[PDB]
């Protein structure tokens, strides 16, 4: 009965050189700010967000990937593209054309994640509208939530060399974070030794969490004293470093450690999200011959 | 063929077969010297011409 | 020859999806008239009948999920099954071309190494199914080192239950099916639900009157906790079903499995191995009607439960503590 459809207009035509790299792809997933059927250029790319005099990031694309609503190519005409609208719990079928290339598979979990990696890779640059349409980084969600494991890994150290030299060995470092390691095989990415910044806004988070965090769990501790005081928590004093267990209150008084406190969780709320609400799909039937993935769409 | 085991079974099937052509050439050769074309134009002057 | 042919006429296009409603405008104002299910109530009267509400039962919602077609061994997948049972996919590395290995919940139990008496039941009957448990653990020899580092719950995408196995000498084919209610094979119109063996699910929904409300969804979970039993790595499976929302029953699940993390945890004492912190993790298995009886079974004994009107929906394996 319901009918749905996704027509871009453009103000002028396209270069035919554009257009090769636009059937270079003819279905692939799409974000889309709108769910109407009209609509200007400026929201089916991340250049609603991710632009290049912009400071590029990671959450601020993560938390407008979830809000968004993903779309699907059929034709790339010379002045018009046509979608194909992403319902919720909706098959369709899906072409992996993206770059840096993975092997997929059916029976895989499918996380939609940002793009991190160099320019030529994921973006094409319309030069006729002078906007830059971005595509995501479609990574089976095992890859995923390992491919990110190890880069956010790498720019932490970086950081290091750049103030400290002797702490951390370059030959160590690179052949155990840009060899990702998956199914038995390889995939060597790049490493952006052309200068990084899209992974610096966690890492700004995970530091200054994880000096709070173990601060955090002594006044935690010695709160909670009733015969409510559930059971298991007698033997998690096994866990925690015997460090961690030396310190006092004398540092930072009452009005300091609500602003601890108040603060410490409201980090982890803004992550815990940040790894978990993808806008994650299903692939049940899958051929390298053909490259036709297989989605089902559960809204997340 | 429809066969009721576990084989995986195949859809409909379209083949698309594309010919092309070729070209192929002649040439001869005639005996025409200029002493026969000269009196082909001159007559009557005498019966034995 | 061609009247066969024209039940063919009938069924195929009779069964299509429905067309994308669209008029030209030059009709006019007719468009609504082609709009039916959108009505909810019907015509009422005195005496009603079959051919008063023959309109009102013609207007159907629009329900199909898909499946998942697998090349089995005949050796991990037993040649009997009850035909309604819950299945994996483990996925270790594309070696064949459609060369598929698949675990049921019966057998997963014998992959395990756990003691006896924590599930009394299925142990007599899963020993005659499969051999010692080593048929099957000749096929991954990780199954000690995959224990340790916890990858193992990040290696299994749930499917649900079963519609079809067309069984040969070595090659065994499997339609499954995800996304909902899958149309049975060998009695048509029925719907393969889902069957449980009444051993490994521990519910969370009974209480005494001592009160809480109804819905339309209750969840099937799937549990799976590393332990260590006799110094030696081994995993263990449970289920769950409750109607009560994914912040309640991760605050319930760790009372069910309490003496197990009062177990181990003591000897970290003497040792920590970062790899063996993670404890476990909760899929969602889909949705199941509210008060829909859950009907026991037997079979060669073997108390085995079913679930009317399941409709599947996988999830992550999220990680719990």
């Amino acid at each position: 009965a319901l009918d749905k459809s996704i027509v871009v207009n453009l103000t002028s035509r396209l270069f035919a050189d554009e257009l090769a790299a636009l059937q270079s792809k003819i279905g692939s997933v799409l974000p889309l700010g709108d769910c109407h059927r009209l609509q200007n250029i400026q929201a089916l790319g991340l250049g609603c967000v991710c632009s290049r005099e912009t400071s590029p990031d990671y959450i601020q694309i993560m938390q407008y990937l979830s809000k968004c609503t993903l779309a699907v190519l059929e034709e790339v005409r010379p002045d018009s593209l046509r979608l194909t609208r992403m319902d919720p719990s909706d098959n369709l079928q899906i072409k992996n054309v993206y770059a840096p290339f993975f092997q997929w598979d059916s029976n895989t979990q499918l996380a939609v994640l940002p793009p991190l990696f160099s320019r030529k890779d994921s973006t094409i640059v319309l030069e006729s509208n002078g906007f830059d349409i971005v595509f995501p980084m479609v990574v089976p969600q095992q890859l995923g939530h390992a491919i990110l494991q190890q880069l956010l890994v790498y720019h932490i150290y970086s950081k290091i060399s750049a103030g400290a030299p002797g702490d951390v060995n370059m030959a160590e470092l690179d052949l155990y974070t840009t060899n990702v390691s998956f199914m038995g095989r390889t995939y060597r990415l790049d490493v952006d030794n052309t200068d990084l910044r899209v992974l610096d806004d966690l890492s700004m988070y995970l530091c200054i969490l994880s000096a709070l965090v173990p601060r955090g769990c002594l006044r935690l501790l010695t709160a909670l004293v009733r015969h409510d005081r559930h059971p298991l928590t007698e033997v998690f004093e096994g866990v925690v470093p015997d460090e961690v267990t030396r310190i006092d209150l004398d540092q930072l008084s009452v009005p300091d450690d609500i602003t601890r406190m108040r603060v410490m969780f409201s980090y982890l709320q803004s992550l815990s999200s940040i790894f978990n609400l993808g806008p994650r799909l299903h692939v049940y039937a899958y051929s390298a011959e053909t490259l036709a993935a297989s989605c089902w769409y559960s809204p997340r | 063929i429809a066969h009721g085991d576990g084989r995986r079974p195949n859809k409909q099937r379209q083949y698309i077969v594309m010919k092309a052509c070729n070209k192929h050439h002649i040439g001869a050769e005639i005996e025409l010297a200029a002493a026969d074309i000269e009196l082909l134009f001159a007559e009557k002057e005498t019966p034995l011409d | 020859q061609a009247e066969n042919a024209a039940r063919l006429g009938r069924q195929v296009l009779g069964l299509l999806p429905p067309p994308t409603h669209r008029v030209s405008l030059t009709r006019g104002p007719e468009f609504a008239r082609g709009v039916r299910d959108l009505l909810s109530k019907y015509a009422a009267s005195t005496r009603p009948t079959v051919g008063s509400l023959h309109e009102a039962l013609r207007q159907a919602p629009f329900r199909q999920p898909t499946y998942g077609d697998f090349l089995v061994y005949s050796q991990t997948f037993s040649p009997q099954e009850p035909l309604g049972t819950f299945l994996f996919s483990f996925k270790q590395e594309d070696n064949g071309s459609s060369m598929d290995m698949l675990l049921t919940p019966t057998s997963l139990f014998m992959l395990s190494g756990m003691e006896a008496a924590k599930a009394p039941q299925t142990h007599k009957v899963a020993g005659v199914w499969y051999g010692s448990g080593s048929g099957l653990a000749d096929f991954i020899p990780n199954l000690s080192e995959l224990m340790d580092t916890g990858e193992f719950h990040t290696l299994l995408t749930p499917v649900g239950p079963m519609v079809q196995s067309v069984h040969s000498t070595f090659v065994t084919k499997v339609t499954s099916a995800m996304k909902g209610v899958g149309l049975a094979r060998d009695e048509p119109r029925a719907h393969v639900g889902l069957t449980l063996p009444c051993d490994m699910l521990v519910d969370l929904d009974e209480s005494c009157p001592m009160r809480e409300p109804a819905g339309l969804n209750v969840t099937i979970y799937a549990s799976l906790v590393y332990l260590r039993v006799n110094q030696r790595p081994s995993m263990a499976l449970t289920f769950f079903q409750s109607g009560k929302g994914f912040a309640e029953v991760v605050a319930m699940i760790k009372d069910h499995f309490t003496d197990v993390i009062r177990t181990k945890y003591i000897q970290l004492r003497h040792e920590l191995y970062i790899n063996r912190l993670v404890f476990g993790a909760v899929c969602t298995l889909g949705t199941v009607p509210f008060d829909s009886h859950p009907v026991h079974q037997s079979l060669n004994s073997l108390p085995v439960l079913v679930f009317a009107n399941f409709e599947a929906a996988c999830g992550p394996w999220t990680v719990f503590l």
